[PDB]
């Protein structure tokens, strides 16, 4: 069975050391696995670009085209806005953006 | 830290502190509480320690 | 006559600008543009807009 490949737009001048290890395709590490103080921190980790990335604590996000709250990659591959709902095929990067 | 000899112009040290705040992680809070601990701004979850 | 208009624009622009425009500072490298203290990062969303 052939497996699909979903393409995510991202700038050319990208630090290639990110992709040499187990990275995250959103460009900014997310998830519920980072907690400790409050409850409304999921949007803060995933979408608040005032503060830095959780994993690489030097920069906000790797690409600003698929990481903001309403960026191109987030508008195109999130399940909340549901732009690709009618397509019968699988988007393999749906689990990283929702 | 406080206690050293301050600069003569307040706008100079304000711009200098603002620029030093950019490009860094831990910074003094912007209200700058006189009689404060000057605790750095807490963030969301931590990754690796 | 395109001369008095330029003079009017000059005396308007003499006090029209109080700060640094956000579309001029292209001297930033990738590490400073990506950095979260950049105020233009929240306006860079679509690659063709």
């Amino acid at each position: 069975q052939a497996s699909v490949c979903e393409f995510v737009a991202m700038p050319v001048s990208t630090d290639l050391q990110y992709f040499r290890t187990a990275c995250n395709p959103r460009g900014r590490a997310s998830g519920m696995l980072y907690m400790g103080d409050r409850d409304a921190d999921i949007e803060a980790i995933m979408f608040d670009h005032t503060q830095s990335d959780v994993a690489y604590t030097d920069r906000a996000t790797l690409n600003p085209w698929a990481s903001q709250k309403h960026s191109y990659g987030d508008r195109l591959y999130n399940g909340t806005y549901n732009l690709t709902g009618a397509s019968p095929i699988y988007s393999p990067c749906f689990k990283f953006f929702t | 830290s406080r206690g050293g000899v301050p600069m003569l112009h307040d706008n100079v040290t304000e711009s200098l502190r603002r620029i030093t705040a950019s490009g860094g992680r831990l910074n003094p809070t912007e209200p700058l509480p006189i009689f404060g601990g000057l605790r750095p701004a807490t963030s969301a979850g931590i990754a690796r320690g | 006559t395109l001369d008095v208009q330029m003079g009017r624009f000059m005396e308007t622009w003499a006090d029209m600008m109080p700060h640094h425009p956000h579309w001029v500072n292209e001297h930033l490298t990738i590490l400073q543009f990506i950095a979260p203290s950049n105020p233009r990062l929240r306006f860079e969303l679509n690659p063709a807009f």
